[PDB]
């Protein structure tokens, strides 16, 4: 299963079927036929296979990368430290890509799950999506195909000079 | 379809434009005109997933018709009276829109007569 | 071997696809996202148990 | 195959013209080459620029899909004048009248679409009026703010 | 069969799961989902003017 | 051409059917691992960072 | 990479010590073993390349090129053994040795960590290729070599020696971290052209492309396969390694050459609609497809590099299959005239099915990796400018047309009356078609291994 | 949840199973077309259960079942979208396809490549259900190019003929000119909205969406044979009659209309796209239905008929009424496939005769074909309470009663009259009059394949408009208050077309020889449009 905190969902409230007419619908009979003929054999096969899994339980792990010094506190043209900073920045870049992907998954799931009232009910997911895409665009856009930590730091310094001049001319 | 020729081949100063109207106050000619009363609650149609074209001042008959159309399955022809209620209320809303258009036409005729009497007097 | 077509082309694919959708696709987040069911005034929720209060008496027209 | 049957340079002397007409397997008086400007055609004949549709369709051809005979000098654009591609066949209506009718019909129809877009047709009704501040929260309005009240009246 | 079972080719799956950590870390502590700055602006000297 | 297609099906299935049945036996009997947190002081090997057993064998043996 | 170079060199005693009838079977078997071995190059990571030694390293750019290079040799041995069955046995072993030596040069051209070792291997690949084309080609100046080496290889040599003396190293791993911005000047402008024009000719670039529709026609089948499958991609690989150093001058110096490609893929594609030679049609199609690789490298966005490496791998596969189909017709009618033999689906249905699949992957039918590369290049060039899509889309009209016209001219219509030596398809030929097409179809099931260093 | 998505994917996997059957063979089949017909029957019955449990509630979902490719911000998953459009187009397409293949067991019975024919026809069905169940633009482009390539392969079915390959390559050229606009649309959505998934496109809600909608309109102009890019559909009658019946009437040619219906939340916020669609659709439904007035090849007449109906669909997308356009698709499929099937029965009975000037006397000679073709022509013209009444007339009721281009409305009404004109032209030259065909009458229609195949689409053409139109939920508000000259517009102009063309038909029995003027030579030569652009543009 997954975490309901990183993938939030509202509680699914279905209404109980109140048939106004007297005619028996084929949906409930096909549902019970699906539950007898299909659901129970698949479930028993999965129970046997899951027992066969649990007869040899063994675990894999999520690899943890400790923080190394970034490109800023690396000396210039010292490949032994800026290599580590570059691999740090590349792993963080790929993880930021997948964070933007998770927010896209939330936005699409909210839009489909709300249906027609999506423009009303998914303003929060749209706002979080706008925040994370604005952050990704300020962080990594227009670096080109030969992107590096140096190019990203140069973009961040140019952005900080523009923001500093904008704040200073305001005061 | 007389209004097309009355706006194109006659004069345009007295026929009301479709885009920017009503050009008059709501109570200009109406003493104690009541506001429209909404029947459907906003959350009741937020939970009814209605199209925003359909979230007008008469969507409560549409909510009743959709509850009928869901509940009367498979008998898909057992909801004619709810449909005719909703169509009759749409007909009354269309008649109210026609009354809006005719009110605008008669106020522009009123303005035409007013400016002609002002020109002939002064 | 008279209804072998309904067995080998329906029942075995329904088994395979329901197994794949239940234990590998729905176990993943947001893969089968179902639109929530339309709630009317007059519904009874199976999950919460609260009956939705109905609409106002109508300003009758006929 | 050898050298003196392949295409060579453009002919200058009339005996070279006669030897090339014997080379291209055709009459000398119907042998006419391309204009010598340097486009690289050589001694190749200017066939009369008719497609393979106007060739005899009932005739026993060597190549019945192309309607062509063995040894006959092919057109320079023989790949182009195939019956999958551009034709030279006559139409019962002239080319210039077809250009005039097609261009005039397209221009007159699109001009009448522009005129009708300038002059729309519509219904003798007002705008469709919507509750809850003309559907402010439904059209995506933020809940922290409050719009101006859009209140409609009975008529 | 070999290409089908490449052990997390160029660590995308990890990067999904690691993302599934970090968003979960920054829904709890109220931090925004992603900063506009990649590095800390305290550890950046700027060319003065 | 049909002899080529018979040979093509035979020589693909000749190791495809053992590979399909073997992956089926691994996924039924041996089976997919389960995600867990690292113990306090335990160092995993690199092939113990992968979920599928064939991927674990590939990362251990060759990579 | 030493675990691949040494079996490649052991293919030399494996091809000379073998028996008089065993030098195709042994070489094909053991080269397929090396091609199965080649999948260990897929030990790639999202941050770090697979760095073996000071001399050799293999990131996710060189890895699909290496797998395609080591896969191409058994396919060339299957292709070239029919028409060499009337050749002398020692010259047969000479041909196989030239192919093995060319593979040897290529597999350490793509894995050269250092740039002048890349240059020496890059200009060493031309010698077995020229021996193969001039000796086992069919028909009969030479000024193309001179014009190639004036505007190409030795300006690249002087340029790399200049980078060696300025930076201190031509290691690509060091030059990832010691790259300097290259400002606007005239010295840096001729520096940029000296670095780029050798690979520009090796792509080919439009206007510099006329060497290829003659070198494909004067080649045997193995020469055509190794030209259009790998040797044209040495230019793209060298450009993707050399545009690191050439920033930000490329941001205003890529403007001319992109024009030459964006119009060139319009022209050569249309030239493919007016061909009589089938092999020249495949050659001009190869030029029109490599034009998009030139564009995607010169605009240097990530989506463009992913599309360009996908298009390189997919085009190597597709063009090699088209040359092998043209070989299968040349070994029956003894003439490369496309309008000569027609209607061949009436005689060879499975070979016409392979023609259909090759023409579908030629016009980038989704979800093939041809369409994946084509589509990502079109996305990145739409990001470059919103007008180029027209020049893309018009191309994607014409790239359908000659893909199907070639399918309609040869394989459809009425069969030719005066040609009665059309044999049924041999098992070797359909095996060659299937070993070209089935990897190309299977890569549609998992394309992330052929999408370069920045997927 | 467990039933809906399961049977959704079971329909598609069941369609893919005979491809594995025809590819994993050694022996000669015990009637493989019967196997594919039984398979598509079963896929229709399988797809009817999610349709019923969508009629019950309105249960939409998405099956994003296989994560295929992640290009740094683009998660291309194998994503299926089961909404109203899939739930109402998939069983109609399966029912029409099952009828076409039981027709095809008889029409293509003397073919020694019947297995390849049914393989190609099932590949077309698989690609179209990729096209209409797609949730991202890449999978929709797969289905789009798939129906384009199967259009090539099924137009050039008799590949020895030069005109068949010519029409196939022509169809490819016009569809790739549409593909320019579709790849333009994909490029715009990736660069400006970072997505090909329809959910994020609908959620982000772009305002400056002129360029992607012009791309989609160019894609539909290529695919749905609108004006500028129409002539490949009159050329596309060169293939077999079940090809022109399945693909080029009901299944392939609606894909551009289906593309513009699928993008209705973007077209409903843009008046410029609505105006372009309205003008181009009125242009198409004028021009193609006018070119149908002067033809004698019956498949050309029904090809211009289905292109005129596609232009009417483009009109009712241009008036911001997408669900009425989609109901006109699902209505149009039944009787237009049946009209091509009855025309093919007339062709096969008269020894491959497609020219209506050598037909006649077939009122009692082919009575079941006569009955079914009269019912199809009436359901084409908008006879009251047949299936074509339940969408097409409603289109007119919303084409009059809206803020609309008036000239586009007037051309729509002229096209509505022209439909009745060529329908009674078909009935007069084909079923009415006297025999004009040769002397050895081998007229026969006594095969249970042919009877059952026309019979099921005839039950469809009698009942399916009523049944589908009463089973939908209301996604719009129907305009139901209008003046009596404006309610009775389409029926009156249709009857006027009937009567004026009965005058035109009764002119033919007069013994007077008239020289044809520029109107007959204009329309008979296809409005002069396939003459110039097929000679002048490839020359340059
Ligand atoms: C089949 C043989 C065919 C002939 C052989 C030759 C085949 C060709 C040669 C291939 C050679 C190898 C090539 C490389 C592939 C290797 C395998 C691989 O990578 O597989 C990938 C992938 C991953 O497999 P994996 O990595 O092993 O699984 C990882 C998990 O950890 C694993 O999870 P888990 O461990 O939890 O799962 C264990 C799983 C075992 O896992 C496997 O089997 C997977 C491994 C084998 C896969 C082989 C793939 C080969 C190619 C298949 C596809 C093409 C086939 C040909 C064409 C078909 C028609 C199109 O157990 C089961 O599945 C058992 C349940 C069976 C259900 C059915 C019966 C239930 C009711 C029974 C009632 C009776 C008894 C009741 C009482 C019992 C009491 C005790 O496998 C698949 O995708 C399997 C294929 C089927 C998937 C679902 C298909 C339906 C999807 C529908 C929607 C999408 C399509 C839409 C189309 C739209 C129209 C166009
Ligand atoms: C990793 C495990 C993978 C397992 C699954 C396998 C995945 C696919 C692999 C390739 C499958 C096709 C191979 C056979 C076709 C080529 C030879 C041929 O003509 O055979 C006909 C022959 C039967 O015909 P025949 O009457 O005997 O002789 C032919 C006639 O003379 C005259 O011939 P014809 O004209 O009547 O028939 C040719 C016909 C002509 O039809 C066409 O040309 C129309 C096709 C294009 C339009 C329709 C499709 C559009 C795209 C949608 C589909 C893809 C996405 C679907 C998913 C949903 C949406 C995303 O094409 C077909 O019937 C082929 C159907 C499959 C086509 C695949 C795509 C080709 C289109 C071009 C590229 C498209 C992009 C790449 C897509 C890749 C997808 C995996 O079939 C065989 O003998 C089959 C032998 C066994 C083949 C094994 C293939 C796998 C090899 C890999 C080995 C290692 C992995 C283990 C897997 C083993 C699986 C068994
Ligand atoms: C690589 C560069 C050089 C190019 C040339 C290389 C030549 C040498 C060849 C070496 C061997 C081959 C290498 C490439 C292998 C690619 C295949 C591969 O491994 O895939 C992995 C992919 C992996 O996909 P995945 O990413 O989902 O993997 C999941 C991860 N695991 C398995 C660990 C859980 O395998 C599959 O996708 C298999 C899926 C099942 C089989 C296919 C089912 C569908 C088939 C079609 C059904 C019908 C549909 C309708 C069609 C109708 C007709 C048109
Ligand atoms: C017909 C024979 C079938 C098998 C019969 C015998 C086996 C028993 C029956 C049950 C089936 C086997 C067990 C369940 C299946 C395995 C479950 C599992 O873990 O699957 C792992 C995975 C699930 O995906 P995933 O997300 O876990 O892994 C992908 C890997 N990453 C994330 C790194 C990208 O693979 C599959 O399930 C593959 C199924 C593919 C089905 C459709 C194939 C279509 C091919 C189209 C190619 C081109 C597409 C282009 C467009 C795409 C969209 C833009
Ligand atoms: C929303 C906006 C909508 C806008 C709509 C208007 C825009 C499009 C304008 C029209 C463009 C297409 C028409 C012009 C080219 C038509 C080519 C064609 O179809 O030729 C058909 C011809 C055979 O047909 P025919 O002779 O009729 O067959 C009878 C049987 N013997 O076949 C041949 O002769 C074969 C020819 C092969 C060589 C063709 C070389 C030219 C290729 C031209 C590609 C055009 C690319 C356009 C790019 C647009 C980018 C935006
Ligand atoms: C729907 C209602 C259809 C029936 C009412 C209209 C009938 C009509 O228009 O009749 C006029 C005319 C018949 O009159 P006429 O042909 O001149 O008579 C001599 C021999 N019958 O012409 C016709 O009847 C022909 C048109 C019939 C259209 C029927 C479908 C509408
Ligand atoms: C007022 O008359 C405007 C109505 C809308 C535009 C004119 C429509 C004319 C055609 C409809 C009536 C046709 C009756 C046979």
């Amino acid at each position: 299963s997954w975490d309901k905190d990183v993938y939030p969902e509202p509680p699914r409230r279905t209404p109980a079927p109140s048939p106004q007419t007297s005619l028996p619908n084929p949906i409930t009979y096909l549902t019970k036929a699906f539950d007898l003929l299909v659901d129970r054999p698949v479930t028993l096969v999965r129970e046997f296979i899951e027992r066969q899994h649990a007869k040899n339980k063994y675990y894999y792990y999520h690899r943890e990368f400790r923080r190394v010094p970034d490109i800023t506190e690396c000396h210039e043209k010292d490949v032994l430290c800026m290599f580590e900073a570059e691999m740090q920045w590349k792993r963080d870049y790929k993880v930021d890509q997948e964070i933007v992907n998770i927010i896209q998954e939330r936005l699409k799931a909210c839009q489909q799950r709300e249906g027609e009232s999506h423009r009303q009910n998914c303003a929060k997911e749209l706002q979080q999506f706008t925040q994370v895409v604005k952050a990704y665009q300020d962080r990594y856009h227009d670096l080109g195909a030969h992107y590096s930590a140096r190019k990203c730091l140069a973009k961040q310094k140019q952005r900080m000079l523009a923001e500093r001049k904008a704040t200073k001319e305001a005061a | 379809g007389a209004h097309l020729a009355r706006r194109y081949l006659g004069d345009a100063s007295v026929e009301p434009e479709p885009l920017r109207m009503p050009t008059f106050p709501p109570d200009y000619g109406f003493p104690e005109r009541k506001e429209r009363e909404m029947v459907a609650t906003q959350q009741e149609m937020n939970d009814a997933q209605l199209v925003l074209q359909q979230r007008d001042y008469c969507a409560h008959y549409l909510i009743r018709f959709l509850k009928c159309k869901r509940d009367s399955f498979p008998n898909f022809l057992a909801c004619k009276h709810e449909q005719h209620d909703w169509d009759y209320c749409e007909h009354l809303d269309y008649v109210k829109r026609m009354k809006e258009f005719e009110r605008e036409r008669r106020l522009l005729q009123r303005k035409k007569r007013r400016e002609q009497r002002e020109a002939d007097m002064a | 071997r008279h209804s072998i077509f309904a067995f080998t082309h329906v029942l075995i694919p329904v088994w395979i696809i329901h197994y794949y959708l239940k234990y590998h696709v729905t176990t993943k987040p947001y893969t089968i996202v179902e639109k929530k069911p339309r709630i009317f005034p007059g519904d009874t929720i199976l999950e919460t148990g609260e009956v939705i209060p109905p609409m106002k008496e109508f300003p009758d027209q006929h | 195959i050898t050298k003196d049957m392949l295409p060579g340079p453009y002919p200058k002397t009339p005996e070279e013209r006669a030897a090339a007409a014997k080379k291209y397997n055709m009459r000398v008086e119907d042998y006419e080459p391309y204009p010598d400007d340097g486009m690289g055609y050589g001694d190749y004949p200017k066939l009369p620029d008719r497609s393979q549709q106007e060739r005899d369709p009932w005739y026993d051809w060597d190549h019945p899909d192309l309607r062509l005979n063995w040894g006959e000098p092919m057109h320079w654009d023989l790949d182009m004048y195939i019956r999958n591609r551009v034709d030279t066949s006559p139409t019962p209506v002239n080319w210039n009248l077809m250009c005039k009718h097609l261009f005039g019909f397209v221009a007159f129809m699109l001009f009448m679409f522009w005129v009708g877009e300038t002059y729309p047709t519509y219904q003798p009704v007002g705008p469709k009026q919507y509750p809850y501040n003309n559907l402010y929260l439904e059209r995506g309005g933020d809940p922290n703010k409050e719009p101006e009240p859009v209140v409609h009246y009975e008529i | 069969t070999f290409v089908a079972y490449l052990p997390d080719y160029r660590m995308q799956e990890w990067a999904r799961r690691e993302a599934e950590r970090l968003v979960k870390y920054r829904e709890a502590h109220g931090l925004p989902l992603m900063e506009s700055n990649c590095f800390d602006p305290s550890k950046i000297q700027l060319p003065e003017d | 051409d049909k002899r080529f297609l018979k040979l093509l099906r035979f020589y693909i299935l000749l190791t495809g059917i053992p590979v399909v049945i073997g992956i089926t036996l691994i996924n039924v009997f041996i089976g997919e691992a389960e995600l867990a947190e690292i113990p306090e002081g335990y160092v995993p090997e690199h092939w113990e960072y992968f979920k599928h057993p064939i991927s674990r064998w590939i990362a251990r043996t060759f990579f | 990479m030493l675990k691949y170079i040494i079996p490649t060199m052991m293919l030399m005693p494996l091809t000379w010590l073998s028996k008089n009838s065993m030098i195709w079977i042994n070489t094909t078997l053991h080269s397929l073993l090396i091609s199965l071995t080649s999948l260990l190059l897929l030990n790639q990571f999202g941050d770090n390349s697979l760095n073996f030694s000071l001399t050799f390293f293999s990131d996710s750019l060189s890895t699909p090129l290496l797998i395609l290079t080591m896969w191409l040799l058994p396919l060339m041995l299957m292709a070239s053994q029919h028409h060499l069955s009337k050749e002398n046995l020692a010259r047969k072993k000479l041909f196989i040795s030239m192919l093995i030596l060319l593979q040897l040069f290529l597999i350490m051209t793509f894995t050269a960590t250092e740039l002048i070792f890349f240059y020496i291997m890059f200009e060493a690949t031309l010698v077995p290729t020229l021996i193969i084309i001039t000796r086992w080609g069919n028909q009969t100046a030479g000024l193309y070599f001179l014009f190639y080496t004036l505007a190409g290889s030795l300006p690249l040599l002087v340029a790399l020696i200049y980078i060696q003396n300025t930076m201190g190293s031509l290691n690509f791993l060091i030059l990832q971290y010691w790259v300097q911005p290259m400002p606007n000047s005239w010295s840096n402008t001729f520096m940029w052209l000296a670095c780029m024009m050798a690979f520009m000719v090796k792509m080919p670039l439009y206007g510099l492309h006329l060497w290829l529709p003659k070198a494909h026609v004067e080649a045997p089948i193995a020469g055509s396969m190794v030209l259009a499958a790998i040797l044209l991609k040495l230019g793209g690989y060298g450009m993707m390694r050399i545009t690191l150093l050439l920033n930000p001058i490329t941001d205003f110096m890529a403007y001319p050459f992109i024009m030459l490609s964006l119009w060139g893929m319009i022209m050569t594609s249309s030239i493919c609609l007016r061909q009589t030679d089938l092999k020249s049609l495949i050659a001009y199609s190869s030029v029109s497809h490599m034009a998009l690789v030139i564009v995607a490298i010169l605009i240097q966005t990530p989506w463009s590099y992913m599309g360009a490496t996908a298009l390189m791998i997919a085009h190597g596969l597709t063009s090699s299959m088209l040359f092998c189909l043209a070989n299968s017709n040349y070994e029956r009618v003894h003439s490369r005239t496309m309008i000569l033999a027609r209607g061949l689906q009436t005689l060879l249905p499975l070979m016409a099915a392979w023609w259909l699949l090759a023409s579908l992957t030629n016009l980038a039918l989704p979800p093939s990796i041809n369409l994946i590369g084509e589509l990502f290049v079109v996305m990145s060039t739409f990001s470059w400018s919103n007008i180029t899509i027209i020049l893309m889309g018009l191309n994607m009209v014409i790239t359908a047309l000659y893909s199907l016209y070639m399918l309609i001219t040869t394989q459809r219509g009425k069969h030719t009356h005066h040609i009665n030596n059309i044999l049924p398809s041999f098992t070797r030929e359909n095996a060659l078609m299937s070993l070209h097409m089935l990897p190309l179809l299977l890569l549609s099931l998992n394309p992330k291994i052929i999408l370069g260093p920045l997927y | 949840m467990n039933l809906f998505s399961s049977l959704t994917l079971v329909t598609l996997i069941l369609l893919t199973m005979p491809i594995a059957a025809i590819n994993f063979n050694t022996h000669k089949f015990t009637n493989y077309p019967l196997y594919v017909k039984t398979t598509i029957s079963c896929a229709f019955i399988t797809s009817m259960i999610p349709t019923m449990m969508f009629i019950h509630t309105g249960q939409e979902m998405i099956i994003s079942n296989w994560h295929w490719l992640t290009i740094q911000t683009l998660k291309l998953s194998l994503s299926f979208k089961m909404d109203f459009f899939s739930m109402m187009f998939v069983p109609v397409a399966l029912f029409v396809t099952w009828s076409i293949m039981e027709f095809s067991m008889w029409y293509m019975h003397s073919d020694p490549n019947i297995n390849q024919f049914f393989k190609y026809l099932l590949l077309f069905l698989i690609t179209m259900l990729i096209l209409v169940t797609a949730n991202n633009l890449f999978q929709l482009f797969i289905g789009w190019e798939g129906v384009g390539i199967m259009s090539f392969l099924l137009i050039g079915w008799w590949y020895g003929r030069t005109d068949a390959n010519t029409a196939a390559l022509q169809a490819i050229l016009y569809n790739r000119i549409g593909d320019i606009g579709f790849i333009l649309a994909m490029a715009w959505f990736l660069i400006n909205l970072n997505t090909w998934d329809l959910q994020q496109i609908f959620m982000l809600n772009p305002n400056d969406s002129n360029l992607p909608l012009m791309g989609l309109i160019l894609a539909a102009t290529g695919k749905s044979a609108q004006f500028g890019l129409h002539p490949w559909l009159p050329s596309a009658m060169e293939g077999p009659t079940p090809v022109s019946a399945l693909l080029h009437s009901s299944t392939m040619v609606v894909a551009g209309i289906f593309l513009l219906i699928r993008f209705y939340p973007l077209t409903e916020n843009n008046k410029f796209g609505q105006s372009i669609m309205l003008c181009l659709g009125a242009m198409t439904t004028l021009f193609t239905a006018m070119c149908a007035l002067t033809q004698n090849d019956i498949k050309k007449i029904i090809a211009f008929s289905t292109s005129s109906q596609l232009g009417l669909m483009m009109v009712t997308i241009g008036i911001n009424q997408p669900h009425l356009a989609f109901l006109h698709i699902c209505t149009h499929a039944f009787f237009k496939a049946m009209l091509f099937m009855c025309s093919g029965s007339i062709i096969h009975s008269l020894n491959d005769e497609q020219d209506i000037r050598k037909m006649g006397g077939l009122f009692k000679a082919m009575p079941f074909t006569t009955t079914a073709l009269i019912i199809g022509s009436l359901a084409l013209t908008g006879m009251p309470f047949l299936t074509g009444f339940y969408s097409k007339d409603l289109i007119i009721e919303s084409a009059n009663t809206s803020y609309t281009n008036a000239w586009a409305l007037l051309m729509t009404l002229v096209a509505t009259s022209f439909t009745a004109i060529y329908s009674t032209r078909i009935i007069f030259f084909a079923l009415l009059g006297q025999p004009r065909f040769p002397t050895l009458i081998n007229i026969n229609e006594n095969n249970p394949f042919l009877i059952n195949s026309i019979k099921r689409l005839l039950i469809g053409s009698l009942f399916a408009g009523f049944i589908i139109s009463n089973n939908i939920p209301p996604m719009t508000i129907p305009q139901m208050t209008m003046p009596h000259y404006l309610k009775m517009t389409a029926l009156t102009v249709t009857i006027l077309g009937f009567i004026l063309a009965l005058e035109i038909s009764n002119t033919t029995h007069y013994l007077k020889f008239n020289y044809p003027s520029n109107t007959f030579k204009f329309s008979n030569l296809l409005g002069y449009y396939p003459t110039i652009m097929h000679r002048l543009t490839p020359y340059m």
